[PDB]
């Protein structure tokens, strides 16, 4: 959410620019000037594989999809029945190789429960 | 003309009579050091009738002071193997052959 | 012409880490007696006949690398001038059989008991089978390097080593002086069984690739001190000459004071009560004074260590005191402390060290001394038999007594230190202890180049055994393999002793390992960058980057490659099983990367960098060398002759060179004992010439000339006719009387220093063979030489020359004629057996030798079992379920 709002807003770049400029941030040996170095994007850089993890791979074409539908700036609210309308996505496990070797250490996750 | 070698002893008592068919198991090559047959790789028993000329000479003559079960190497020059002729594509003329030659049963 | 084929067996060969060998006052006995006891052999369980011979090997070559090899495969004790070995109805050595008489002579059966002998005195290897005496003995054998016992066998046998003792019972006498083998385990390690030089075991996740191992030179049982004569005693060492020797005269005495050793005024020293603290004046005067000079030897020492003294604070003397404790209280006159008593006192790291190298330069002293009076080593004491368990140089010794040693002198140190003079660490020079064989250093296993990616985002795993020089990362398909990993522009790799990247040189990059620690290297050919991983951390650079090489152009591709140093081992997982990899979730998946091999069904096949040096062919692009095929005038016959390129340059690379022309010429099977030219004898001669010509300016003193078998593999870089492999192997009948004397070799050639004021004119050593009386000779500059060769029917023989480049114009091949004696060409080729011109085809080329060469990894190795059977049973090897290979026979160079 705050990388969205992030991103949807202009200013709030400006502002933070200007926070980096005059606080003088290192912006480094914090991680381990430029946007590239802002801690909101590297944030989310580093809090991503945790989110992608519940996405099963039979997951990712689904998701593929949606690119399209956040693209044309669709309104967030109604992508989720561009979702359910847009239901028969997900692939097979066999009928699709990779998958069948993505899908299997996604089955054998103990916190990923099927149910 | 053929010279035996005993590599491992058989029973020294029952050789072969004319007469028994000899299964031999065996390997042959050019004194050189070269391989040209094998009855293993085939994986059977080559069977012949000694005293019917089947069998190159040397191999007649060696096979014959060979007891039951032995193991010997047999080194058959050219007069008492194929000789000047030779079998062509297989063998060149004027060669001496050395078979590893075990006799596993008499007929 | 056509390259051979065939099935061939695996072999192997085990052996104890027993290593016994020869030097100038080498510590170790010299007569060695182990045996064999073979309990089942299955004579054929394949078409090929069971594989079965015991002997005896050497250390500085000895290496059978599982697959192909010399001749038709199937290498083991007896394939090379490295190894002696014995199958119970021949003697093998030189990939050559020779029969010997034995009482009952037959192949390795079960039941049988092989009693191997080593007399390195004269060199000889002698046997007996069954007790009886095997007539035929090798001799006159080269006694560089360790020997240790081999049994090598294929699958489908059971043998157990009986090595006397607690490792087995002989089952018959060692023949008089013969020392069973279980007296040479080192003070520092267990008698077990183990292969020879082995690139890859299993482990218990996976197999485990192991890099070099290091093994003992004989010149490591030689104790070689610093020289203690030549140092004129100093003003202040005599100075305190007194208090640190008064400190060590009973100081081995306090420690068993009020003890069952507990002195006593009827007896003295070494009567079970030793103390004796009172002085040393009471002590014998000899004694005396001799640890007086003693503790002035240690101080000399010390001087010719490079340790200096000097004195600044209050005097010890002074804030020191003697303290009679009621410990070590006496009734002979008093009571007082063993040694001179000493208050708090401490010692710097360079006092640790000093003292530590000061208590080796004392045990290699005294072991010196000790073999000098004729003494050995043994792991079990016979002082009768003058041998000791601590005979062993320094660095061989047990923990145990090194640090028995080093309480005494860290003693000494101290007190001296109390004094307040200075211990003076001497200058540091560092020293590499092998330098020659910079090649037997690194083996570099790559995934073959069948495998090579040009797309997509890959992953593989490479788990550190142990912490050492290792490198992992991805190499580009004409990789060296005699280029350390990412020295060239070839590979970017990750090296983990310390933190580095290694593309074209060395770059500071994260972390070092620890063992156990597992490195996940992943390429993103989308983006060309390359990312290492440290236990599912990303490994940054300083600057701050999260990819370790970016901007990698793809080109023909990638490959996963490792780099296992000496005494390494490492775990290659390329991923054929994903639940196996252990940190792919948690850096690496959700980025997209896929393990390297997902669907190879078959297990990745991997190539490893094999340092057995073979002859290749001269590069036509090649830096340094160069080789013009001159064709021939009238006056010149026709040429192959060697330039160097950059000499005088800069980059010039001055070291032995060892060319040899490509084909062999073949001795008759059979032996005839038992200017213009004559047309008849032309036509009906044997005797064949080429000669070599050595320009000026190139030292004859640093050419070779002559002929190598096809058995030569010795990129020695310091070379002489002293360290080509020879043998001799005699054949006598039942009294010893000599019926055959066969001397084998892999080198026959000549020096140019022998035929060798001022040097403007070249040296045309030409070479003769008979092929029909196997006998070689020599001429120099026209005049015979004296060194003729002798050798059995039916060799290969080479052309060959050695040459250490001292001029741009090194040397020529000619492959000219004599008068009556045909060319080499004739020899060479069936088809010119009758031409009298010479010739030089295009077949006929100058190969050089190269140290390393790459080689496949077998996809399934021989399963050993060894195993104690019991104190009397000895170690038991076991070898059941069979291997073969469908070899590859190039026949003229006798090689598989």
């Amino acid at each position: 959410e705050i990388f969205i709002y992030w991103s949807k807003s202009h200013n709030f770049k400006r502002e933070e620019q200007n926070f980096v400029v005059q606080n003088e941030i290192n912006n480094m040996s914090f991680l381990t000037y430029s946007v590239q170095t802002s801690l909101i994007v590297a944030t989310l850089k580093k809090m991503l594989p945790i989110g992608l993890n519940m996405c099963a791979p039979t997951d990712q074409d689904l998701i593929m999809l949606a690119k399209t539908r956040y693209a044309l700036k669709d309104t967030d609210e109604e992508v989720r029945e561009f979702l359910q309308n847009n239901l028969h996505l997900q692939g097979k496990v066999e009928g699709s190789p990779s998958l069948r070797w993505q899908m299997a250490l996604y089955r054998g996750l103990p916190g990923r429960e099927e149910d | 003309g053929v010279e035996i070698e005993t590599i491992s002893p058989g029973d020294g008592r029952t050789f072969p009579k004319k007469g028994q068919t000899c299964v031999v198991h065996y390997t042959g090559m050019l004194q050189n050091g070269k391989k040209f047959d094998s009855s293993r790789d085939r994986n059977k028993p080559f069977k012949f009738r000694i005293g019917k000329q089947e069998v190159i000479k040397g191999f007649e003559e060696g096979a014959a002071q060979m007891s039951l079960g032995q193991r010997a190497k047999l080194t058959c020059t050219p007069d008492v193997a194929y000789g000047a002729t030779g079998h062509p594509g297989v063998i060149p003329p004027n060669a001496t052959l050395i078979f590893d030659v075990e006799l596993l049963n008499l007929e | 012409l056509l390259l051979q084929t065939n099935l061939i067996n695996y072999v192997t060969s085990i052996r104890p880490n027993i290593f016994v060998g020869r030097a100038e006052g080498s510590t170790q006995y010299g007569k060695w007696y182990f045996e064999v006891m073979v309990d089942e052999v299955v004579p054929f369980l394949t078409a090929q006949a069971t594989h079965l011979r015991v002997g005896w090997a050497l250390t500085e070559g000895y290496s059978p690398y599982p697959g192909g090899g010399e001749g038709w495969g199937g290498n083991g004790v007896g394939d090379d001038l490295y190894s002696y070995g014995f199958d119970g109805l021949h003697l093998w050595t030189g990939h050559v059989a020779r029969p010997v008489t034995s009482p009952g002579q037959h192949l390795l059966a079960p039941e049988d008991v092989v009693s191997c002998c080593l007399d390195l005195s004269v060199p000889s290897i002698s046997f007996r089978i069954n007790g009886c005496p095997v007539q035929g003995v090798f001799e006159a054998f080269n006694l560089d390097g360790l020997f240790f016992p081999v049994v090598s066998f294929s699958a489908g046998v059971k043998v157990r080593f009986l090595l006397g003792g607690r490792h087995g019972e002989f089952k018959f006498l060692p023949p008089p002086g013969y020392a069973p083998c279980h007296e040479a385990v080192l003070p520092r390690e267990r008698l077990r069984l183990e292969p020879i030089k082995e690139y890859r075991r299993e482990g218990p996740r996976g197999p485990h690739l192991v890099g070099p191992s290091r093994c003992l030179s004989h010149t490591d049982f030689v104790p070689c001190p610093v020289d203690t004569v030549q140092i004129v005693l100093p003003p202040h060492l005599e100075r305190i000459r007194e208090k640190l020797a008064e400190n060590i005269h009973e100081l081995w005495a306090l420690t068993r004071i009020e003890q069952g050793w507990t002195y006593g005024p009827v007896r003295d020293d070494n009567k079970r009560l030793h103390p004796c603290l009172v002085n040393f004046h009471s002590l014998p005067e000899p004694e005396r004074n001799y640890n007086l000079q003693m503790s002035g030897e240690t101080l000399k020492t010390l001087l010719a260590l490079g340790c200096h003294v000097g004195m600044a604070d209050e005097k010890a003397e002074d804030n020191l005191k003697k303290t009679k404790l009621p410990k070590t209280y006496m009734m002979s006159n008093g009571y007082k402390p063993a040694p001179l008593d000493l208050s708090h006192v401490r010692l710097t790291p360079a006092q640790t060290t000093l003292v530590d190298r000061l208590a080796e330069n004392g045990h290699n002293v005294w072991a010196r001394d000790r073999v000098a009076q004729g003494w050995s080593y043994s792991a079990v004491q016979d002082i009768p038999a003058r041998r000791n368990p601590r005979l062993v140089p320094y660095r061989l010794l047990d923990e145990a007594t090194k640090r028995s040693n080093r309480d005494s002198l860290c003693q000494a140190v101290r007190t001296l230190l109390g004094y307040g003079y200075n211990i003076e660490p001497p200058d540091q020079e560092p020293s590499q202890v092998e330098n020659q064989s910079r090649w037997d250093r690194v083996r570099i296993f790559r995934a073959e180049k069948s495998y090579t990616v040009q797309s997509g985002r890959w992953y593989f795993e490479f788990e550190a055994v142990t912490t050492g020089e290792m490198r992992v990362g991805w190499a580009r398909p004409e990789l060296r393999p005699d280029v350390e990993l990412g020295a060239d522009e070839l590979a970017y790799v990750f090296n983990g002793h310390r933190g580095q990247r290694w593309h074209l040189g060395s770059e500071p990059f994260g972390r070092p390992w620890q063992s156990g620690d597992v490195v996940g290297c992943m390429i993103d050919l989308t983006e060309n960058t390359i990312i290492f991983t440290l236990n599912g951390e990303v490994l940054m650079s300083d600057s701050g980057s999260e990819t370790a090489f970016r901007e990698i152009e793809i080109g023909d591709g990638f490959l996963p490659v490792c780099s296992l140093g000496p005494g390494q081992v490492g775990h290659l997982n390329l991923g054929q099983d994903v639940s196996s990899l252990r940190f792919f979730a948690i850096c690496g998946l959700q980025e997209g990367f896929e393990p390297f091999a997902i669907n190879m069904q078959r297990p990745v096949t991997t190539w490893f960098s094999k340092s057995l040096p073979q002859f290749e062919p001269v590069p036509p692009e090649h830096p340094h060398y160069e080789v013009a095929r001159m064709d021939g005038t009238v006056d010149t016959p026709p040429c192959l002759r060697l330039a160097h390129r950059t000499w005088g340059s800069q980059n010039s690379l001055v070291e032995m060179l060892f060319l040899r022309l490509s084909l062999p010429v073949q001795f008759h099977q059979h032996f005839r004992c038992t200017n213009r030219d004559d047309p008849e004898i032309i036509l009906n001669t044997t005797t064949y010439y080429y000669s070599v010509r050595v320009f000026a300016g190139q030292e004859p003193s640093c050419v070779w000339v002559g002929w190598v078998t096809p058995d030569y593999h010795q990129h020695d870089m310091n070379f002489d006719l002293s360290k080509v492999r020879a043998v001799t192997v005699t054949m006598g009948d039942e009294q010893g009387n000599v019926h055959s004397s066969l001397k084998c070799s892999n080198c026959y050639m000549v020096w140019g220093g022998d035929f060798v004021r001022i040097s403007h004119t070249d040296l045309v050593i030409g070479c003769l063979v008979d092929l029909a009386t196997g006998l070689m000779t020599f001429t120099a500059n026209g005049k015979e030489s004296n060194t003729f060769f002798q050798v059995e029917p039916n060799t290969k023989l080479f052309p060959a020359v050695f040459v250490l480049p001292t001029h741009q114009n090194v040397i020529q091949f000619e492959l000219g004629k004599q008068k009556n004696i045909m060319p080499l060409s004739a020899a060479m080729f069936l088809s010119e057996r009758k031409n009298p011109a010479p010739q030089c085809p295009p077949r006929l080329e100058v190969q050089m030798l190269m140290p390393v060469s790459w080689s496949r990894m077998p996809n399934h190795f021989l399963q050993v079992e060894t195993r104690r059977a019991g104190e009397r049973l000895g170690w038991a090897v076991q070898c059941q379920d069979p291997l073969t290979m469908m070899a590859l026979h190039i026949p003229e160079e006798n090689r598989c």
